[PDB]
């Protein structure tokens, strides 16, 4: 587990604040690039499970963001 | 080489007139071939040895950084670019900083740094692809003749017996004859060169464990790499951490050893011997073809054992539904048949067990002789009766089980077999077959989809998408569309079991 | 990432198989019992986002395995 | 201390009812106050020193594994255990292995082995705790009269003349009254305790580099770990490998270093300086109440200078809104007072900017004397004159930006002072107040709430929690609902901004 | 060896033609045969000896406790740990103890202590498992020929007089063909592997008394648990009690002897016999079948005497219907056949009642010899005639009960039978047949169920359900639930009612 | 935990033959017997809870027998 952005209001630079961006998207990126057969799973999954618009969208994000990041 | 003690073990029924059949050769799994008038083989893979690797990257895990030098410009001045960017090995980051009166500036705002590190890392983890015409897959071929406790796994007494033999099948020479003594001919002709998919795969080495990681997850890792023979490094700035902008000097330090790191990040590759750049597995599988037109049983010819047998020690349970025994002549007229069966009754005296061991007899003609002879007994109470009249010497024997829960665990194996070899499976213990044939097409079709839609899935991921799409099935009011959502989450809920976590 | 299965049909243990089960859950635990408050956020999302109890529970899984793993 | 050409710098306004202002003092921040006939003084603490630190835990991160043993037992028999498991120091696990009549058993199965090794660890994370009693703040007071460029930031000379001071805020002695030679006296009442949650932070020494952690993450580390002043470690399975079951002989290897693991994981962690067992850090806040009753303004009897003076270069533009400039007086009437001031033009001489450095005079009597003197300016076209007559010098200055712009700017300050300190920035600034007290109740009623739902979250999530809850927010049917949807979900999106990342 | 004077007696008809029977052989019970012609025997086995019997795991119930030490730790600064946390023979546990400034501590709160105290155990229990191949029933056989009253039981007269024969029943020789003098040959093969279920018992030694435990009790004790090769303890914080956390000093108490608490918790344990590392036990079952091809009449070729006979005692019921007499012949004739017959009145004389001494004589040729003749007289009165003429004795018996008590009695002991061997009391008495065959597998298919779910169940849960059951299927609406529904509650009614308690 | 009836078809008696009726309700007596006032809260809650007059005596029944086991 990661350490996390600190409570010390600090205003200099952390550890390692130059992969801050990147701290979380870096294995998700790759995974879905690695399987990008996947993006179709999650979108048809999204779009039977919701009712409206927002339930499907919210669904798919959620599967996309789940399935790389196993839990 | 030997069959006897594996925890893995398949018997396959060789059919009346069955010249041939196709295996699976799986490592560390022997394979048992069992017919009619034919002396009982068992057939496995040892291990698959490639050489000649080449290497393709190698990145490295443990850095060092060394001069240090920075190089300041002021609000006004534009970006700062450091004498060293001409320079390769030198690793360079434009950073903004304070500048001042106090700073001995001109005027007053943000400043512009540019500082270079010498970056020169000393262990790495280099990653080599295997040459398709290196491999040699090492299969050894083994035959149930006269054998003792003592002497069954040793190879050095089979070989002199010539009743078993360790050869290498290269793609060069994909066929192989074994000339057994007296047991005739056995020709393997297998596929080396589609057995292990070697340009899926990578030969690792991460200080002294090596492994055999994918090909796609290699070429993703986030580390200094340089290609083969040469000593350019790029993403070097993963391994250098910048430290707080300074105008003067700022200090750039690289990080701990990723050794560990990766360690942890192989957690589900497969460990394999590497030394003089040669790469050994003892896992895989290779298809091959067993042919035994020429495999002819030894001894029919030979008389029966007039004289009584004796049991050395209790007989033992493989755990594949057969037993093994050991039994000693007392007689010494010579090489005699033994005349061992498995009956229900004393009195009923009929064969009812099959025996691994085809067409047991005694070799030596010596005064006592120990025989190890296998039989697969019935489920429930049995008998081992061996010789007839005053010299027969009966062993009963217990069989724990049924046919019912016997047909489950085969079923249940050839799951696990499907999962594990995907369209390769259908090949097992196929002599030819339409069925099997088109079952391995559709096979081929489904898994390609398959993998396509839900490759790179964990366990724990594959387990909660079945979940998922079996309730999504339940509640779809659509047949068509339900059946298939029960069975995409059905084999994925499967998948997630299979690994047994 | 971590490596994940091998696809060779291995028979033996890979690597690392005493920690197969535990892999992907240990950041996900830790993360559940340092904050517990986190939980009611996803189950009142899930019931004031879902129409259905499916869906309900379905979106208090998901992200209540979207917030630990943060990708 | 000074704080000319700082990124972060705040500029306060004395009440004219008011005798004290409550300020926080941040890491690498100042805060400047004005007020009416006091001399402008800027506050900055510089570090905190907390010393005679007590370790608690000290996690392994590079293990050594020796002596291996092992020992195998038959199947369906007692599990076995290795006489070395008895012994310290040794970790021991389970494991099945195949047992047979070829590896000298007597039943084929599943037996169980155990295998032990030395543990021995080569380097070791340290962590350490702070204690209350020992937090000491360093805490420095500047106040603006004669500086030249060059003697504006050394200490020594500040304090020569009695302008400045380094003094130590600890919870034993909260309150230090610095004495400046006629300048008066400037007193704080610092709150050195409750300053830091030094009670939820580790000093974590890993390697050579030294950090700050949380209490909750440090305790969470999977690695082997022992007491204060303990040899014995537990938890030791972790960097610890058992490659396969092997009966004869399993091999247990030790993983690669966890150094760059640990750096990898000490993302968010604030580095720190750890020495002789004290740890500084430069960061983190410290709420201070000033007392400026008794700071009485210098040189209010001093005449004009009635010579020439000169601008020694072109004023420069600080970045927040102040134009600092020195001056060169060529007379020799010892101390007197300059007559510089900002007017909008050259026929009004109306001062219009208001003087940063009040009161600015000439110290030394010698001539060729620098003076530094900062100014503020207003918005537009602006003139900086020094002297009057034909002596009187004049300096054209535009000043970017408009009041609109500021107040803009000083909101975001303010709402980024808010996130950072969370209660504590709402006593910034503030002389007392009933706004001032209900704010920061309703804010800690708000935030513990908040802290407690959204509390360890990255910047990824709580943006992703932002907008989910705006978009629900929108779609909602009750006001009351929407609105704190709204609420909740700008808060996230702010924060999640606030990052930068 | 013979069931004269044992309330465990069944008598067992064999049918024209059949040459063998099926028997089970309970321990400490007797199987009477008797057929049309050949000689009646007496088959059972007298106890299992079983030897080299395997340690798996050591518990120990009497522990000792020296050696104390605490560490204590202040508050907030981590849970202690003491140096004596070594494996061998310490054994540690964390608490919390209030702390002070009396203490001598610079806090105050719930500050940790560890203390550890030395383990070292005085008395263990071991438990020994049974391996298959060295169990060895004993079977006896008896012949109803010429005995007296002391040597019916004289296993030395019998088995000098080749009347008897005590023999041993392995695994590797599971067939013994008894010698007989005159009455041929009667051979009996078992199945000792499946006889009794030695692989799902334990041979528990608790002090100088030792048991025969289930598996699965044995491995849920909570008691401190060695290996079977002496090696360290294991689960020790069970034996020990720590008193109160104290800073100074937490004293570590021993409980007392578990041996009467291991006494209380054998409640249903077997008693047995343990000596030289081997068990005997007189209970349990053994599936045989004897086969009495070979069998046939001592003296048939003998006339009968012409003198007269006369009653030595009374009769005497045997409680099983039959009756035992001794008669003292008179005569010097030499051996000849006694003409002795049961009749329900004495102007017919013809034989009515079955006599159990097949072909009764007189062995020995001196003036008085006494032979034990045992009868099956009809129910109601009935004579027993020694002869014809004025040398005829009668004696006048009556027989109590009737057939249809005597059914009912047989139902019961069937039943009785069914609930305690199972699926193998389908297996006695049976010479075949296709009645039997699917008997017991319907018994095994629906036993399999019964024991899965009903298992652990002691007789007052097993009653209570089954009078639920019994009240639900009596108020049950579908005939089909109901039917099921009293079935399972009158057979665990009837399991709960047949331990008798 | 007891060790129970042994399944080896035993026709002698086993270790302790003479409670083999007492030892399962010597508790529950002395637990009983000691207060009787929990035998009416029994019987109410069970009146109480069952709608019928069997299941008002199956539910006194089985709360007459979980107190004093309390496992
Ligand atoms: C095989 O047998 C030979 C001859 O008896 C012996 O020298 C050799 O050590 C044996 N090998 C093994 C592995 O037992
Ligand atoms: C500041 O000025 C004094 C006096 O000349 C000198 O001794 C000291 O070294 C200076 N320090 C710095 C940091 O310039
Ligand atoms: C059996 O008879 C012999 C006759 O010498 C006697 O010695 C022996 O004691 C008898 N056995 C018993 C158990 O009385």
């Amino acid at each position: 587990q990661t350490h996390g952005e600190s409570t010390l209001s600090n205003k200099k630079g952390a550890w390692m604040d130059s992969t801050k961006a990147t701290r979380y998207l870096v294995k998700t990126e790759s995974w879905i690039l690695r399987n990008p057969g996947y993006a179709l799973v999650a979108a048809v999954i999204g779009w039977m499970l919701g009712s409206n618009t927002m339930q499907r969208v919210v669904f798919t994000v959620l599967l996309l963001l789940v399935a790389p990041a196993y839990s | 080489f030997n069959c006897l003690g594996m925890s893995n073990r398949d018997f396959l029924e060789g059919v009346s007139g069955a010249t041939w059949v196709d295996l699976v050769l799986e490592g560390d799994s022997c394979v048992t071939i069992m017919s009619k008038d034919k002396p009982t083989i068992d057939v496995r893979m040892m291990n698959m040895e490639a050489a000649n690797l080449a290497e393709v990257r190698s990145y490295c895990y443990l850095a060092t950084v060394s001069e240090l030098s920075t190089k300041a410009a002021c609000p006004t001045m534009g970006e700062a670019h450091n004498d060293k960017r001409a320079d390769p090995s030198f690793v360079c980051k434009q950073g903004v900083v304070d500048r001042g009166w106090g700073n001995g500036c001109g005027l007053f705002g943000k400043g512009s740094i540019d500082t270079c590190a010498k970056f020169a890392c000393s262990t790495k983890a280099t990653g080599r692809t295997i040459l398709k015409e290196n491999i040699k897959y090492e299969v050894a071929i083994f035959v149930h003749g006269p054998t003792t406790v003592e002497s069954h796994g040793n190879y050095s007494t089979q070989t002199g017996a010539a009743q078993a033999g360790r050869f290498s099948i290269t793609p060069a020479a994909p066929s192989y004859t074994l000339k057994l003594g007296e047991y005739g001919e056995v020709t393997v002709d297998c596929e080396p060169r589609s057995g292990i998919d070697t340009s899926a795969y990578y030969v690792m080495t991460v200080g002294t464990k090596t492994f055999l990681v994918h090909r796609e997850w290699f070429m993703d890792l986030n580390l200094p790499w340089s290609s083969a023979e040469s000593n350019v490094w790029r993403n070097r700035e993963t391994l250098m951490e910048f430290e707080e902008p300074h105008a003067t000097k700022q200090s750039v330090i690289a990080l701990g050893s990723q050794e560990g790191a990766l360690h942890q990040a192989l957690a589900g590759a497969i460990p394999v011997e590497f030394s003089s750049n040669t790469v050994k597995l003892t896992s895989g599988h290779l298809k091959c073809r067993v042919k035994m037109e020429k495999l002819q049983l030894k001894g029919t010819t030979y008389g029966v054992c007039s004289k009584a047998f004796r049991f050395l020690g209790t007989p033992a349970d493989t755990g594949h539904g057969t037993v093994v025994l050991e039994l000693q002549y007392t007689g010494t007229d010579g090489p005699c048949k033994i005349p061992i069966s498995s009956v229900a009754s004393l009195n009923d005296l009929t064969p009812v067990g099959r025996l691994v061991t085809v067409n047991p007899f005694v070799s030596v003609s010596t005064a006592n002789a120990k025989v190890l002879i296998e039989l697969e007994p019935p489920f429930g109470d049995s008998y081992i009766v061996v010789g007839r009249g005053e010299q027969q010497i009966n062993h009963h024997w217990h069989k724990s089980g049924s046919s019912i829960g016997k047909a489950f665990t085969a079923t249940l194996k050839g799951a696990q077999r499907l999962a594990a070899l995907g369209d390769t499976a259908w090949d097992f213990g196929s002599v030819g077959g339409v069925f099997t044939s088109v079952g391995k097409a559709v096979h081929q079709v489904f898994g390609g989809a398959f993998r396509s839609l839900f490759g790179g899935m964990s366990w724990i991921t594959q387990g909660l998408l079945g979940a998922l799409l079996l309730w999504m099935g339940i509640n779809a009011r659509d047949r068509s569309i339900a059946f298939t959502f029960l069975a995409v989450g059905g084999v994925l809920l499967f998948l997630s079991v299979n690994v047994h976590a």
